[PDB]
């Protein structure tokens, strides 16, 4: 009910922190959503980026490895060309275009022991390289005329930092690692043909892909994170090999031992002690 | 703490308030319209229908003091035009002050780009007129400059009076050129020893409230147009009294998959336009970024679960006014939609020794009336 | 793992193409043209 | 599991040593069958058996979760030796049970 | 809730000293050490009683 309550769901744990140093070769491709306004044809109602999936493997320090991405964006600007009002006149109601103000989210997940270990994570560092990925050339199919072709753009990403997001559902929990890149404007520049608007700067989203089936980026990654060890330290007492009996003596040896002791003994008192009845504890007693 | 990464756009206006075809309209007060017309002839007319009328006519290169039909106002008229330019084209203009009245030149403007530039204000017409590239400026009197209208019979553009110096280069050069393009391996390192934890159910009542903003963008020009109505991450911060302790916090809410409708009115300079608004519908979401100072927001850095019970709650559309400068003033209003907690969410992003952390409840939408 | 909440934009149309105004072009086939008049007279022609 | 990594039950091992074999019965529908019933020591061997996703590591046993391994049987040979008192009453008769 | 040793049996056939010897095995087990995994007392938590 109202007021506040806290039950302790579990006692002390043990956990040890720890500092996973992996080579990570993130890839990653976009998608572009090109929906066509309904009439003739002249005008597309809308070129944006869409989520963009991808899976693939690759090898490190001899295991293989296979990871899966998802690239988006966000902070986009939209341009707009306004062509006319004439249905056969070229317009373009909405196109998005990455600049200086955008980002690009790639989220990551593979199935490395790393990310295994990495549902608690203290601090997260990515030492990653840059890559320019440039534009491609589209060709917008008018019913009539020559076909206006989009072409042109490129944009340096660089990395600013990485985002660990967990969305808790019934009792499941949903991980996502976000590789965030931030987004510097260089040449070339982008322009679409017969139209005005040219020699602007980024990345438009009719070809992000530019033929390339990824743009690949990789570097290290070092995740200090809190993980289950008790240090081999809360097992059974007797948890191991099990012990081996040694050897003991082969009877000729003990035999020459026993022979050799023969002369050590005292004859008053030998006698004396062969007249004590020795019984079982007697004799089982003083070894 | 504690904003978590929100949605986010920019509008990036055109450059120009877009080739506007050539119709019959009257501009309003501050706004210099311009032509670039494709053929010669009859270009650009301005009449008050009452004392003033006035077209401009552009002509060919070497062209002699010829006479040719022309169509003004309806009729027909043997129109005298001269010329002397050899690679430039003449933009003359032609006046008249009654229905049955005279026809006169004034003028001339011998410019290669084929742009014209003529305006309205305060009792006067501006018009660009001389040479290139060192374009001037004239005005002409008349009376009732408001009424005049100006229906060109090419396609013209609009601009407004502040940008004036882009207007004048236009005139130097034309519009933007058409362009007529053709080590390695793995290393785990342990950085602190056995530590010592416990995993602790804290259960407690969260009065979140939170407010939308709006983000207006209004389309340059006449200002019939709207660029975008689009949601913005409304910050807000409060505080409340639970179970005797006081409890500031601090709220950022946003919505994801917001729907955009875009109404078109026509391509008329006066109709009314909303290139692009957004409205959440049920394949839509609205995130509610959530923080505060209690200890389980402290103790919220290593989470193992969360679960939130809360109560819907109907959001309803207001009442918006649009100002446009003549006509009824379009409103927008209704809509309701209910609000349902479709989980939670913990987003944390690093930077060198500083974390931020985010609550995000995330909240799913139930469209019901009335409508908008 | 493991995507993440992500941007999503849906496009709804309008329901129609929009009011255009009067002007003189050649429709493509296969294309319905529906004119709708204020005022009497003449509203629409057609010239090969 | 279906949500998550699936732990896994890897390693355990015992070698069987024999030690001691005494006379026992199975017990069938209808008849009930003399037995040899072998007593076998067990012995922990370097194969340590761990689970995955959880803090358990370097314990030593073996497991009921798989102890067979995919193998189709364990195997073990050897001889018994058996001295039998058939009821005779006579040098030149023997009885076969 | 419980993962254990159960007694299984064999049937299978040899040869010893040139005879086809049919055998029938039952094995089991004695003396058994009871672990138990405790992932938490949520339902969630990976539990070996």
């Amino acid at each position: 009910a109202q007021a506040n309550e806290d039950i302790v769901v579990s006692k002390t744990s043990l956990w040890k922190e720890m500092q996973y140093n992996r080579d990570i070769t993130i890839r990653f491709k976009f998608a572009s959503s090109i929906v066509k306004s309904g009439g003739l044809g002249y005008k597309w109602s809308e070129i944006s980026f869409k989520p963009a999936n991808y899976q693939y493997t690759y090898t490190r320090d001899g295991e293989e490895v296979t990871a899966h991405t998802t690239c988006s964006v966000n902070g986009m600007n939209d341009f707009n060309f306004n062509g006319g009002s004439l249905p056969t006149d070229f317009v373009i109601s909405r196109y998005e275009v990455i600049k200086e103000n955008s980002y690009v989210y790639v989220d990551y997940w593979d199935d490395s022991q790393a990310f295994r270990n990495m549902v608690y994570v203290r601090s997260l560092a990515a030492n990653l390289n840059s890559v320019i990925c440039t534009g491609g050339d589209y060709s917008f199919a008018l019913p009539v005329g020559q076909w206006p072709v989009m072409t042109g753009g490129a944009v340096s990403l660089h990395s600013a930092g990485v985002t660990l997001s967990t969305q808790f559902t019934d009792f499941v929990s949903l991980n996502s690692l976000r590789f965030r890149f931030r987004l510097t404007v260089e040449e070339p520049s982008f322009s679409i043909t017969r139209t005005r608007v040219s020699r602007l700067y980024g990345l438009p989203a009719a070809n992000p892909n530019n033929g390339k089936e990824y743009y690949e980026v990789a570097g290290r990654f070092s995740l200090i994170s809190l993980v289950p060890s008790n240090d081999d330290y809360q097992t059974p007492i007797t948890n191991s090999v099990t012990v081996r009996q040694d050897l003991e003596r082969q009877l000729g040896e003990l035999r020459e031992e026993f022979n050799a002791l023969s002369q050590e003994i005292a004859m008053s008192q030998l006698i004396d002690l062969a007249l004590l009845p020795l019984d079982m504890f007697s004799m089982f007693s003083g070894i | 703490w504690g904003p978590g990464e929100t949605n986010d756009s920019t509008t990036v206006e055109p450059v120009l308030d877009g080739p506007y075809q050539p119709t019959t309209f009257n501009p309003p007060v501050d706004y210099w319209m311009l032509l670039a017309p494709t053929a010669a002839g009859v270009v650009v007319e301005g009449t008050n229908n009452t004392d003033r009328w006035l077209a401009t006519i552009l002509v060919e290169p070497n062209v002699t003091s010829e006479t040719r039909s022309y169509t003004l106002f309806g009729t027909q008229e043997q129109i005298t035009i001269a010329n002397a330019s050899q690679t430039q084209w003449k933009f003359i203009d032609v006046v008249k002050t009654t229905q049955n009245g005279s026809y006169s030149q004034y003028g001339p403007l011998q410019s290669t780009p084929k742009l014209y530039a003529v305006m309205k204000h305060n009792g006067k017409i501006y018009t660009y007129n001389g040479e290139t590239p060192n374009v001037t400026t004239k005005y002409y009197s008349t009376t009732n400059y408001d009424s005049v209208n100006m229906t060109a019979f090419c396609d013209f553009y609009i601009i407004p009076r502040e940008e004036e110096s882009t207007c004048t280069e236009y005139i130097n050069n034309g519009l933007p050129p058409i362009q007529n393009t053709r080590a390695q391996a793995n290393e785990d390192i342990v950085v602190s020893k056995t530590s010592l934890w416990k995993e602790m159910q804290y259960n407690r009542d969260i009065t979140i409230r939170f407010k939308f903003a709006s983000s207006i963008v209004k389309s340059g020009g006449l200002g019939y147009k709207w660029s975008e109505i689009s949601f913005k991450p409304a910050n807000y911060q409060y505080t409340y009294t639970r179970d005797g302790e006081e409890v500031t916090a601090h709220t950022t809410c946003s919505v994801n998959g917001m729907n955009d409708f875009n109404f078109n009115g026509g391509s008329l300079p006066t109709d009314f336009v909303i290139s692009r608004y957004e409205v959440i519908k049920e394949n839509s979401y609205v995130y509610v970024d959530y923080w505060d100072d209690s200890q389980a927001f402290r103790n919220m850095v290593y989470v193992r679960s969360l679960a939130a019970n809360l109560n819907s709650v109907i959001c309803t559309g207001g009442d918006y006014s649009f100002a446009l400068p003549v006509g009824q003033w379009p409103v927008m209003t209704g809509g309701a939609v209910s609000l349902h907690s479709a989980g939670v969410t913990l987003s944390t992003q690093f930077t060198d020794f500083v974390s931020l952390n985010s609550l995000r409840f995330r909240f799913r939408l139930t469209v019901e009336e009335p409508s908008f």
